């Protein structure tokens, strides 16, 4: 939530 | 006394960690160089060596058994809260108390209290940092240990902001109960008198780490200049 670049690493 | 999961969930994680951990340090030239002189001169450096390293540890955490079971919201705040731990957890691996610096490989890359102290850190996080290292080194964790550790550290039912607090409980005590078995199995006497019990001792110490560190990091974030010279993945996981 807000975190682009964290959810993005983890998809 | 280790079942066919237990040993699945071992072989998983130390397979993990050999993917995501790099002991060669190939890749420490693609970092802003390290200055040693100096007003912040090893931020630069060791703001992307951890951003290079919350990279590794979200890699890592992506392939703990169960952790992708979580929602994307609790995933995040697992790796938000943790990784900075587990980063000090991995450290582990390259510090020496030869001479109580973190060696990289070479000279360029040898960390000690003074270059931790030309990141923006006082005594108040780096005496017991050094403290934490050699304590865990004392250990002489089996690598499955020291990976379980790292697993176990991430999923954290308590972590702040957490929502299916049950769920990651259950991810947990899995793993909890594997390194359990591990030890008695698997470690023999004397080193493991007590194992269990000092190794949860470790992440009760992660966790005044993470506390001192969010202080020193919202203090040190907290002029836009030095601020600057942190990376974007930095700012998200640690916050500004
Ligand atoms: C620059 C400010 C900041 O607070 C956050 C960006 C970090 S300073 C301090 C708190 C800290 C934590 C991990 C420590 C260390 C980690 C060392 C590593 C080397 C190696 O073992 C490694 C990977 C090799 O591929 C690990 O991922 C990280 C040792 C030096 C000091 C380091 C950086």
């Amino acid at each position: 939530k807000n975190h682009p670049m964290l959810m993005n690493l983890l998809k | 006394k280790l079942s066919e999961e237990q040993q699945h969930i071992i072989a998983i994680l130390l397979d993990a960690h050999h993917k995501t951990y790099d002991p060669t340090y190939a890749d420490f030239r693609d970092f802003r160089p390290p200055v040693r002189m100096s007003p912040l001169s090893m931020l630069p450096h060791l703001a992307d060596l951890v951003s290079y390293s919350i990279q590794k540890v979200i890699g890592f955490a992506k392939m703990i058994p169960g952790f992708r079971d979580l929602t994307s919201d609790d995933q995040i705040v697992l790796l938000k809260s943790s990784a900075i731990e587990v980063i000090m957890l991995l450290s582990n691996q390259s510090f020496t108390m030869d001479d109580m610096s973190w060696d990289c490989g070479s000279q360029d890359y040898k960390y000690d209290v003074t270059d931790v102290s030309k990141a923006g850190h006082t005594l108040e996080l780096i005496e017991p940092l050094i403290k934490f290292q050699v304590g865990l080194k004392k250990l002489n964790l089996h690598e499955e240990e020291h990976v379980l550790l790292m697993a176990i550290c991430i999923v954290s039912p308590d972590r702040p902001g957490v929502q299916d607090a049950k769920l990651v409980e259950a991810i947990q005590d899995r793993l909890s109960n594997t390194l359990q078995t591990y030890i008695r199995c698997r470690h023999p006497p004397p080193g493991s008198h007590q194992l269990y019990a000092k190794m949860i001792q470790k992440l009760a110490d992660l966790r005044s780490l993470n506390e001192e560190h969010s202080k020193q990091y919202r203090s040190l974030s907290f002029q836009p200049e030095n601020s600057m010279k942190l990376t974007p993945l930095v700012l998200e996981v640690f916050g500004n």
